[PDB]
This record gives C-alpha cells, structure tokens and sequence, in this order.
C-alpha cells in the first residue's frame, strides 16, 4: 500500500498476539513499543531522541505483523505516547520513501 | 508536536 | 527518488542559503534543525519526542529545498540530535511511504 503523510502514519500491528496502533517511522533506527507485560528474556538498553534518552527493555526475535506483512526482530519496550515501527522492521516489509 | 530514535 | 531504509534516510537540503544534511522523518510532525539563525521572526515553542520535551525557535514560511524539491513552511530550530524533515514539509514535496 501507499501511505500519505497528511496525518501521522499510524497503522495496525500485531505483537504478542495483540493488535495495536503504531507509527511507521523512517526517522527511527529501532522499534519502540509500550508493551510492558511480554514474556521472554530482555536486556536493558538506552535509546535517544529529541528530548534525550530513556531506558528500555530489549526483546529479540519478536514477531511483529505490520498491515498484514510479517516481520521478526528486535523490539524495545519503554514508556512512549506513540508506538514506533523503526527501520529494523520497515526494511523487512520492503518499505520505501518515494517523492 | 511529537517528533520521533537513535 | 525512491529511498530504502537499510541506512538512515539522510539527504542534503538547502536552507537560508546554506547546505545541510537532514533525515526524512515520517515519525515527525515538524521539521527540526540544529541551532542556527534563519531570517525573520521567530517565537518560542516546545516540542516532544522520546526523552521528553525541548525548547525550540519557531520560524514560519521558510523556504527549504529537499533533495531538489521545494517546500516553504515552518522550521523549528533547537537542540535536536539530528536534523529532521518532518511531515509538514514531506507533504509539500509529495512524499509517501510504500510497501
């Protein structure tokens, strides 16, 4: 599909069996989801952005389906107003920017 | 305004 | 152009007569450039991201050439970790996400 940018590019994703809303974010190196109750092992990480850094939990090899397109990879969990699908998973679904 | 991860 | 996402989608822009590098960022509402002067009036604004909120200068109706494509709109100037081109100007140049 084609997603225009008139509004935030929020789509439905599936993670840990659950459907959620997330932003398709070409400005994100990583995928950041607020889902504090996954099972599985994780390790602490810090990630940064416009305000500085936050602590997150790094989960590896997590399936994440994005608009029906399957991906699997690292998901960082920490406080965020907006779930973010970053380039680590956008590349797996063949997403490009076009103009 | 929300502005996104490095 | 068509830009894949294996690397950060950094491009050259022209702003205020100067060349800069900036990230094409679908996850940004706004366009945020590191500290500099731009011509004209500005007013204080606060914007948020991961890490929290920062203070910026808001300049309106600024011409920006983004990989050869013209835009004229709001540019925020402040302590961002990377220069970002957000949806306010990505829409002007006709950018979409595709997969």
């Amino acid at each position: 599909p084609q997603i225009t940018l008139w509004k935030r590019p929020l789509v439905t994703i599936r993670i840990g069996g659950q459907l959620k809303e997330a932003l398709l974010d070409t400005g994100a190196d990583d995928t950041v989801i607020e889902e504090l109750n996954l099972p599985g092992k994780w390790k602490p990480k810090l990630i940064g952005g416009i305000g500085g850094f936050i602590k997150v939990r790094q989960y590896d090899q997590i399936p994440v389906e994005i608009t029906g397109h399957k991906a699997i990879g690292t998901v960082l969990v920490g406080p965020t107003p907006v779930n973010i699908i970053g380039r680590n998973l956008l590349t797996q679904i063949g997403c490009t920017l076009n103009f | 305004s929300l502005n996104x991860i490095x």
